[PDB]
């Protein structure tokens, strides 16, 4: 019998809320991930840390596809972001798609699971999402976006941003970096070099873990016979693409 | 109160978490699981130290489903607690989705519970290390792990317990010279007998018929060897 | 049935209302007055099943004057009709509805207007210069349809408030035993003493 | 609130009750006397202020034609048992046509007392005087505590000063007691313990007899009482 | 500090110490043993007697589930009560879906998941009892032991107590020397031995022994209290096995 | 049980204050400070970012001011998550009423609704409570326009300027000492932007740290949220930056 | 849910969240409640700490329950808010069943019984906040004043102040207050209350809100000229006594 | 120590230490013997009053025609149990037109006494129970305490100074277990017992309460001057 | 279709003297044409001095009589053995038939 009716994250006399910050902790010690807005597509990338060389990383995903046209990267407690994009992908469906009959657009899908960590940062017996979320996305509306989403529940868009320990070296290299009329791929290339920063080990298309929002992908969409449907923006880069464009890193 | 409940330390830690993993050793035995071409292997060790108990009835290695086996690392409640809630989950799966759950799903399904009591604070974590392992017939041999955590993860190989770090390294270095993802062997006999050949190896001792347990899965079965199952084994490996 | 009979004059609305309560074959009273104030310059008749009438007046009486005390505000008539429309179209698919008509004279004092609103039990609402509920409509709605003139003043509109009445017993079967007539104006609520 | 509100103490004690017996101590006082006349309820109004007008200090209270209350101690805890009472009491009456017997009705108001834990969150924090008559028993004064246990009183004394009230009672008490000696008695107990000097305005007097049941004195006669009292007094 | 204060923690060991105490105030019990034989198994319970006015043969200590489990338990005996509650509800309820009697082996697992669960939340105590349970099914004979952290195992014989010491040294001799097994009777005998022999702990008072069976050919499968004849058969024996 | 790690949010200090109601207003002291002024013809809200970065958006960026309908805005100072969950109450409250009753909210009953949502956190449920503070600037036909502010008490005021999160004390007595009651909405834009570029604890007033909004008055009002353009233009009219 | 028992007994018979909440009315703003002939007045200190307050929309120390009682408070606003929405949902109905608008004991009663009922609940703390009801029974002359208290005492009082500074008021007020001659006008009754006030409100005028019960529902509320108007009167008599030997 | 917060709650020896002030709540109860032959079975109570103002708590409670109980400790958690006995007793006899045996009405309360040593927020009961019954097998007497445990005895005595009583009976049971058909010997030999944990007192018509069911004989309470023959 | 009601045939007859009552019934015990039984009992001593019958509907009757019975012995336990006047029994009388007022017992009752 759950008992814990109460909240376990309270003001402390000071006015800092201590499982906020012990979550922020928390991903700040989680490994490096990224995003930068292009003007015709988004990238998001992280590393691909595995825990035993017997383990195939190849299971284990990272950036996940949230709709198709949005997805999602994190630094933090990895089965919190498993929930955590359960609970998106779902949300999408029964408070947008099954309304609207189509997908919701970025900010709001964002505000959706934004809602879901801060109602996990106040409800009775639960404590906050150790994780810090990047969402990329392409909505007709707003076009292309990329927001980080907080424990505390807190959103924020981005032009480009890392999150996880390094981040503030790799948030300076994409302040020198970014400009306003950068191409999908100079951005993948800006976000392969921020990411090489971050790495010691190897660093090649097996190592790391990178996806963008660009244009719509028809091939990927397993049926053909509806202009109207055109296939996915989201894709998620092969090991082959990364290495090559690793080849004039 | 941070090392009671399941709530962040000042490090931004799970104490709990950690104290459970600690209790999965409880038991000091270890296993390994290994894949085969068309077969998923699983080996542990067996100890019945009381001579009052009836050794029959002492076993980690479960049968989740008729395609399913499931090995666990941790003491014998909290092992067949996991065992009966996958057990259900398996059915369940079955009965809704028209197919059977494949292993991958099934532990990202228990996984997904060990994160809910990771971060719920009137449940406790389970000291337990669950290993299922399937000849999936999308995937083929397939061998996946949970942890306390709720982390989950697929494995060419893999090895839990105590002495876990050892057997781990024995198996890594085969990999390496074998530059495949897998145990080149048609007959899941031959692959029982390289698992049981490289844990005695890695561990140093040698096993008698009585001191394993054997779970082996093959495309639409999975089963444990009996005493004579392995003690035959033990003999096409002596004969080495 | 019951005769519910409003007009919406120049300055006013006035409301009908017939004085008979009856059951079976026995006229149990004729001095019985079917309207409540719902708030100074609101004033609403109703007719209907036995028992449901006063009930859900009295009920709608009981919010708006919570409402009043609450904001120290009075709601347009406006809003009080669209509150009542709300209330009854909820009724309609709940377990037992509300089988009560009702008609609702106001006068906005923020518009300086007088509104009259028809709302069946469906929660079906209008806005008219002249309304009726029941049969009684069936005879009325024609003559006022010769005779309304929207610049009426509120002695013509009693003129034809009579009018209304003496066509309704001369022609309608029951007994309604008369009528009590209410005007609703910039001042407020007040009952005209003798009709006949 | 470092233990479970419903916890024994290593002396086989609740810890709550003992602590509402304590805050019952501070209320005001109460007295009761049952005589074969009938039974006197008695209580210091005890007005926290000249300003504060004393009849509405009600701490006398008809739980039924045929029984009364007296209260001492967190006066406000004792208004939902009041009702819990009176209900009962016509409650017996609907279903059996009959009044409810006293003891039964203090039966039922201690079945409340203890129906608190984690139900209310602490005991009561009142007693209560139940005085009655039925045909049964004839008249009767009831004890109930916030422990759920009710005693059967000749006289009984409760708030400040109930120990040496219980004492002059024990002195002053027989069996052939009057009704009007019971109420002298009581006005004279009271005016011992009081703090401020009785009268008609800080004391109130009421009375169970089987013929016109439960009577509040206004304060004329309880003041008439009073004078009587006095000059019992100065002539002994 | 503090691991020990609240059900369902892990110690930085790993460990539930909520569940030890419950283990400590298991070992404060009386002895009760269970000895499996070729058809069927025995059960065995001493009970002291603290004063003659308890009514002998009276304040009956083994507990039957359906009709052919066996049930004694060592510690907290209203906890072991509330245990073969859950485990009679467990049964019917097998026995309204499925027909069959609950197969020993499924009964025990049930009575194991009901006290694990019992160490998954800090709202609720562990049994403080241990559990010797069992009988026969489609399958033979089954004994089982189960502890107050949930664990439960197959035994060839089984004892809990103050008295589990010298009752697990007499078991292991009676399974060295009887590779064959044992018949019911004779396991009643032996029982009865190995009460009057673990009775040596508690030896300023005096107690009462209580035997039942569950025996395929002796009692047909059934449950049955072993009283009579037989049980004044067995006291004999172990008096003068005493010496 | 679970009652040993209860932080009881909803209790008495010996003083007489609510201990999470206190935290909760110095976690909002450290917001950055939010300012409403209002005029006779017109509302002026001016907050300031404190989510300051080069690389941020701040086009689609909204961190301060939020509308809640067509004629009622909000400043927020403190947590913007516990924000946004009250807002979109506020939001299905507003368009409750407008259903209900065919005419626009009054600003006095949304805000007295959103406060009582507050208060109903600090008195029972034992949940922490919101760590926002509200600035509402409002038009209705019974008012005309209005401000008030709420706090995590679940109190509200009503006031001709108001300032809340960091630095309250200065911006309150430079609003007392520079308000009159009848200058316009343009002075009024130009006071709360002095105002902030006094208080603020960095270096320089610059637009992209800023938020801004007016509701002016035809006889309906028009809401405009300043993009980071006109903020710029704003701020070198008023003089505090130089083009 | 969460059922916790906030308002326990300490081991000297003490509640001591009701008694926090009575702290809790000691830190509020004074108010004070006067009983005349005729009429009733309460009067209620504001805030002066700061200017910049919208008169018009700032939510009132004085609220009509219903047409003929108001009630004023001194503690926390929210939880006043919260009594005073019940206390008027209570009084629309017993309007309804009764076809009688509530004496003012009634409603005191009521609200006493909802302070009350806060402190023996579970997971809920006690009303900080302490009330003056005031008004006239229907169809009835005689004045009625009445306090509630956070444990849920009530009673009635000739006059009677609540807040922060009540004890000096109130010490005013005993030693200003004949019961046997009441004041026998509004004018006299407003002007004690304001006298009162003054005995605490430093600067007086703007600080004191005023408001007026008279029989058959004739509550008014003084706007500060007529305030400001006493308040000069009772300064210029003061001037005089000061210097008038 | 630090583990008496609860009844949730064991201690590292492995006690309960709530239980056990439930049972130190019974041992300042007042004292209460019963016994039983093989025709009749005995309670005897000394009843205790506040003062000589007050009258003296009944100790003595009726289950059933065939069935009562004596109480040592907290009177309402007496009550609530002896309400629990009642309705079993009533719904055997309504469901099955039997009446409960007393082994059964024993588990009964021992099964209901557990629950509230096992789960958080509640508490054990803080009384002691003494019941004597009449049923199929013959006369019963049972002794049940709120940790659960409830035993059948020929006699026994709970409450202070009760130690006196129970070794008296413990010396009188080859005696006074043969006392059949005969109801006012085996009083007196209650009474007898009674006597035995008494400390400057004697038993008045006052201060005793008597109870006594069996073969021929619902349970029936003796009060007052009905108890005057046996002092 | 089920039928929760039968007809069990029967009469019932009570008289009032000055210092004593009497009631009667025939112990024939009928369904439709058939007789279930001869000897079968509708009045019963409830105790108190307090004689029922509630014939009718058999099952409605006996389920009458033992609710009333119980009534009696609980009135017993919760009274201090208080005897149930006559005037008390007929008013818990109507309230256990009112209790189904909207699913009645077929039964006419006299004590
Ligand atoms: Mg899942
Ligand atoms: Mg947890």
């Amino acid at each position: 019998t759950d008992r814990y009716s109460f909240s376990l994250t309270t003001f402390s006399p000071s006015g800092k809320l201590g499982q906020i910050d012990y979550a922020l902790t928390a991903v700040k010690q989680g490994v490096t991930s990224l995003g930068i807005k292009a003007t015709n597509g988004v990238v998001i990338a992280t590393e691909k840390k595995s825990s035993s060389p017997l383990a195939m990383s190849e299971t284990l995903s990272k950036v996940s596809l949230l709709t198709p046209d949005i997805g999602a990267v994190y630094s933090g407690m990895g089965p919190d972001y498993r929930v955590l994009v359960d609970k998106s992908r779902k949300v999408a469906h029964t408070s947008y798609k099954r309304i609207y009959g189509e997908y919701p657009p970025t900010k709001l899908l964002v505000s959706e699971v934004a809602k879901i960590m801060q109602e996990a940062t106040q409800s009775g017996g639960v404590r906050p999402f150790g994780v810090s979320l990047l969402i990329a996305g392409h909505d007709e509306f707003n076009g292309f976006s990329l927001y980080q989403v907080d424990p505390s529940g807190s959103y924020f868009p981005w032009k480009a941003t890392a999150i996880g320990k390094g981040s503030v070296a790799a948030k300076t290299f994409l302040e020198k970096r970014w400009n306003d009329e950068l191409e999908l791929e100079d951005a993948i290339h800006i976000a392969l070099l921020t990411l090489k920063e971050s790495v010691e080990g190897e660093f090649n298309g097996d190592t790391i873990e990178l996806a963008i929002i660009g244009d719509e992908n028809p091939d990927l969409l397993g049926y053909t016979g509806i202009p109207t449907d055109k296939g996915p923006r989201f894709r998620k880069l092969t090991s082959q693409e990364i290495n090559d464009r690793l080849e004039a890193l | 109160y941070d090392r009671h409940i399941t709530i962040f330390s000042p490090e931004g830690r799970l104490y709990q978490v950690e104290y459970a993993f600690k209790a999965t050793n409880q038991t000091n035995i270890n296993s390994l699981a290994v894949r085969g071409k068309d077969c998923t292997v699983v080996i542990s060790q067996k100890k019945v130290p009381d001579k009052l108990l009836d050794p029959t009835t002492v076993s980690y290695i479960f049968c989740i489903s008729r395609t399913i086996g499931m090995v666990v690392n941790g003491p014998i409640p909290d092992a067949r607690n996991a065992a009966l809630r996958a057990k259900a989950e398996a059915a369940e799966f079955r009965y809704k989705y028209g197919y059977d759950m494949p292993c991958d799903v099934l532990a990202k399904r228990m996984a997904n519970l060990s994160q809910i009591y990771t971060q719920r604070a009137y449940m406790r974590p389970l000291g337990v290390i669950l290993t299922f392992v399937s000849v999936d017939e999308e995937l083929g041999p397939s061998i996946y792990k949970t942890d306390p955590a709720g982390y989950y993860v697929g494995y060419k190989a893999t090895a839990t317990g105590p002495k876990q770090q050892e057997i781990t390294t024995n198996l890594e270095n085969h990999f390496k010279k074998s530059k495949i993802d897998h145990i080149n062997e048609e007959s899941w006999e031959k692959v029982v007998e390289f698992a049981i050949t490289h844990m005695i190896d890695a561990l140093g001792t040698e096993f008698s018929k009585n001191d394993l347990e054997v779970g082996v899965a093959t495309k639409d079965k999975f089963f444990t060897l009996s005493a004579e199952n392995i003690e035959e084994r033990l003999v096409a490996i002596a004969e080495q | 049935m019951d005769i519910i009979l409003g007009i919406r004059v120049q300055d006013s609305v006035i409301l009908a209302s017939s004085k008979a309560v009856t059951r079976g074959i026995s006229v149990l009273k004729d001095s019985d007055d079917k309207t409540r104030q719902l708030s100074p310059h609101t004033l609403m008749s109703f007719a209907g099943e036995a028992g449901d009438t006063v009930q859900f007046a009295e009920y709608i009486q009981a919010n708006i004057q919570l409402y009043s005390i609450r904001e120290d505000y009075e709601l347009s008539p406006q809003a009080v009709s669209s509150f009542v429309r709300q209330e009854l179209a909820k009724s309609i698919r709940s377990r037992r509805p509300y089988q009560v008509n009702v008609l609702i004279g106001g006068y906005d004092k923020k518009k300086n207007k007088p509104e009259l609103y028809q709302i069946d039990y469906l929660g079906t609402k209008v806005e008219l210069p002249y309304g009726a509920h029941g049969y009684s409509g069936f005879y009325t709605f024609s003559l006022l349809d010769h005779h309304y003139r929207p610049d009426m003043t509120t002695e013509e509109g009693l003129d034809l408030l009579k009018l209304c009445v003496q066509e309704l017993e001369k022609r309608m079967p029951m007994d309604f035993k008369g009528v009590i007539v209410k005007i609703v104006d910039k001042d407020g609520i007040r009952q005209v003493d003798d009709f006949q | 609130y470092d233990r479970g509100v419903s916890t024994f103490s290593p002396e086989g004690r609740l810890f709550q009750v003992e602590y509402s017996l304590e805050a019952i101590k501070l209320g005001s006082t109460a007295i009761g006397i049952a005589t074969k006349e009938g039974v006197v309820l008695g209580v210091e109004k005890r007005a926290t202020s000249p300003l504060l007008e004393s009849d509405s200090i009600e701490k006398i209270v008809e739980i039924d034609r045929h029984i009364g209350c007296a209260m001492s101690g967190l006066t406000a805890d004792a208004r939902s048992m009041i009702e819990h009472a009176r209900t009962a009491a016509v409650t017996h009456n609907l279903y059996y046509d009959e009044d409810i017997n006293v003891e039964s009705l203090t039966q039922s108001v201690c079945d409340l007392a203890l129906r608190f834990g984690e139900l209310m969150s602490r005991p009561f924090g009142v007693a209560l005087l139940i005085a009655g008559h039925d045909a049964d028993d004839g008249y009767q004064l009831f004890h109930a505590e916030p422990s759920g246990t009710f005693y059967r009183y000749n006289a009984k004394a409760i708030g400040s000063g109930s120990e040496g009230a219980q004492a002059e009672l024990l002195n002053e008490w027989h069996s052939s007691l009057t009704l009007k000696e019971a109420e002298l008695l009581v006005l004279k107990i009271l005016k011992q313990v009081m703090e401020e000097k009785l009268d008609e305005n800080n004391a109130q007097l009421s009375c169970i007899t089987k013929q016109d049941g439960f009577k509040i004195y206004d304060n004329e006669k309880t003041a008439e009482l009073i004078k009587e009292l006095k000059e019992k007094e100065a002539a002994e | 500090t503090g691991y020990d204060l609240s059900n369902s923690v892990f110690s930085p060991d790993g460990r539930n110490f909520q569940v030890e105490y419950a283990v400590k105030a298991v070992e404060n019990g009386t002895t009760s043993i269970g000895i499996k034989c070729n058809d069927g198994v025995v059960f065995a319970v001493e009970k002291l007697i603290t004063s003659k006015l308890l009514v002998p043969q009276k304040n009956v200590k083994i507990q039957v589930v359906d009709r052919h489990i066996g049930c004694v338990y060592s510690g907290l005996i209203p906890d072991g009560r509330h245990l073969v509650n859950r485990g009679r509800e467990e049964a019917a309820s097998f026995k309204k879906l499925y027909k069959t009697p609950i197969p020993i082996p499924a009964f025990a697992d049930r009575l194991g998941q009901y006290v694990q669960a019992h160490t998954l939340y800090n709202s609720v105590r562990p049994f403080g009892v241990s559990t010797i349970f069992g009988g026969v099914d489609k399958n033979g004979a089954h004994l089982y032991m189960l502890e107050p952290s949930g664990s439960y195992w197959g035994y060839k014989g089984a004892a809990t107590g103050k008295g589990r010491q010298s009752a697990k040294a007499e078991l292991e001799k009676l399974v060295d020397h009887h590779p064959e097994g044992l018949s019911a009777r004779e396991a009643v005998k032996q029982a009865a031995k190995i009460i009057y022999l673990a009775h040596e702990d508690n030896k300023e008072k005096d107690f009462e022994l209580e035997i039942s069976w569950c025996s395929l050919s002796e009692t047909n499968g059934l449950h049955k209290f072993v009283k009579g004849d037989l049980l004044q058969e067995a006291i004999d024996f172990a008096q003068k096995e005493i010496n | 049980g679970s009652r040993r790690y209860d932080s009881r949010t909803t209790i008495f200090s010996p003083e007489g204050r609510l201990y999470q109601v206190e935290y909760a207003l110095e976690s909002i002291s450290h917001a950055g400070t939010a300012i409403g002024i209002m005029a006779s013809d017109g509302i002026v809200l001016a907050a300031e970012r404190k989510v300051t970065s080069t690389l941020l958006e701040q086009d689609t960026s909204t961190e301060k001011l939020y509308k809640l309908n067509d004629k009622i805005a909000v400043a927020v100072a403190g947590l913007t998550a516990d924000a946004e969950i009250l807002i979109n109450t506020a939001r299905i409250h507003a368009q409750n009423y407008l259903k209900t009753y065919n005419e626009d909210i009054p600003v006095e009953i949304l805000v007295r609704r959103l406060s009582d949502i507050k208060q109903g956190y600090t008195q029972h449920g034992g949940l922490r409570p919101f760590g926002v503070s509200f600035i509402y600037a409002g038009y209705d036909d019974r008012y005309g326009y209005q401000l008030y502010t709420s706090n995590p008490s679940g109190n509200y005021t009503g006031w001709k300027a108001i300032s809340v999160g960091a630095n309250t004390s200065a911006a309150q007595t430079l609003l007392q000492m520079d308000y009159k009651d009848d200058m316009k909405v343009d002075d009024a834009i130009e006071l709360a932007l002095k105002t902030l570029s006094k208080t603020t604890d960095s270096s320089a007033l610059t637009y992209d740290r800023l938020e801004f909004a007016t509701i002016r008055k035809d006889g309906e009002v028009y809401q405009k949220i300043f993009k980071p353009q006109e903020i710029k233009d704003i701020l070198v009219k008023t003089g505090i930056t130089k083009k | 849910g969460y059922d916790r028992a906030l308002s326990i007994f300490s081991p000297d018979g003490h509640i001591f969240q009701v008694e926090y909440a009575l702290e809790a009315v000691k830190r509020g703003t004074c108010a004070v409640g006067v009983k005349g002939k005729n009429c009733v007045v309460l009067g209620c200190e504001r805030r002066s700490t700061l200017k910049l307050q919208d008169t018009r929309i700032t939510p009132s120390k004085v609220s009509k329950i219903d047409s003929h009682v108001v009630l004023s408070f001194s503690g926390l606003n929210a939880d006043s808010r919260i009594l005073i929405e019940k206390a008027r949902v209570e009084a629309q109905s017993h309007r309804l069943t009764l076809e009688d608008p509530v004496t003012v004991e009634y409603l005191t009663r009521y609200v006493a019984g909802v302070q009350q009922r806060y402190t023996q609940s579970g997971g809920v703390r006690p009303f900080g906040v302490s009330t003056l009801i005031a008004g006239f029974d229907p169809r009835d002359d005689e004045p009625k004043l009445y306090q509630t208290e956070p444990s849920g005492i009530y009673s009635s009082w000739s006059a009677q102040t609540i807040g922060r500074n009540s004890k000096t008021v109130r010490e005013f007020l005993e030693k200003n207050y004949d019961r046997k001659e009441p004041p026998a006008t509004v004018e006299e009754c407003v002007k004690l209350t304001v006298r009162s006030l003054l005995e605490v409100v430093q600067t007086g005028a703007k600080n004191i809100e005023i408001t007026v019960v008279k029989p058959d529902s004739d509550i008014v509320a003084l706007s500060s000229e007529e305030i400001n108007q006493y308040v000069t009167q009772i300064e210029q008599e003061k001037q005089e006594q000061q210097e008038q030997d | 120590n630090n583990y008496d917060g609860d009844t949730v709650t064991f201690s590292p020896t492995g006690r309960l230490f709530q239980v056990e002030y439930a049972l130190e709540a019974i041992k300042q109860g007042s004292v209460t013997v019963g016994l039983r032959s093989n025709t009749h079975a005995v309670l005897v109570a000394l009843k205790r009053n506040a003062d000589e103002l007050s009258s003296y708590q009944k100790k003595i409670i009726k289950c059933d025609e065939h069935m009562g109980l004596s109480l040592a400790g907290l009177a309402p958690d007496a009550r609530v149990l002896s309400n629990y006995l009642r309705q079993q007793c009533n719904y055997s006899s309504l469901v099955f037109n039997r009446k409960l045996a007393v082994e059964r009405a024993g588990h009964l309360l021992c099964d209901k006494a557990q629950k509230n040593t096992q789960s958080y927020g509640g508490r054990p009961y803080g009384v002691g129970l003494l019941i004597i019954g009449y049923d199929k097998s013959g006369a019963h007497l049972l002794e049940f305490q709120p940790s659960g445990n409830v035993t059948e005895l020929y006699g026994t005595a709970i409450g202070a100074r009760s130690q006196g009583a129970k070794t008296y009976l413990e010396r009188t049971l080859d005696t006074f277990i043969k006392i059949d058909g005969n109801p006012d010997e085996l009083i007196k030999a209650g009474v007898e017992a009674i006597s035995q944990s008494l400390r400057d007192e004697s038993l008045t018509v006052d201060n005793l309460s008597i109870a006594i069911v069996g073969k021929d004989t619902p349970f029936t309470i003796y009060d007052g001057e009905a108890v005057a023959k046996y002092i | 279709q089920f039928n929760p009601y039968g007809d069990n045939g029967g009469t019932i007859l009570g008289i009032a003297g000055e210092d004593f009552a009497v009631l009667a019934g025939d112990t024939r015990n009928i369904t439709d044409y058939s007789i279930n039984s001869r000897y079968e009992p509708k009045v019963f001593d409830c105790g108190d001095n307090i004689v029922m019958s509630a014939n009718g509907f058999a099952a409605d009757g006996d389920a009458l009589v033992k609710r009333f019975k119980n009534s009696v012995k609980w009135y017993h336990f919760d009274h201090n053995d208080k005897k149930l006047s006559i005037n008390s029994a007929a008013r818990n009388i109507q309230h256990l038939l009112y209790g189904k007022r909207f699913f009645p017992y077929y039964v006419h009752t006299i004590i």
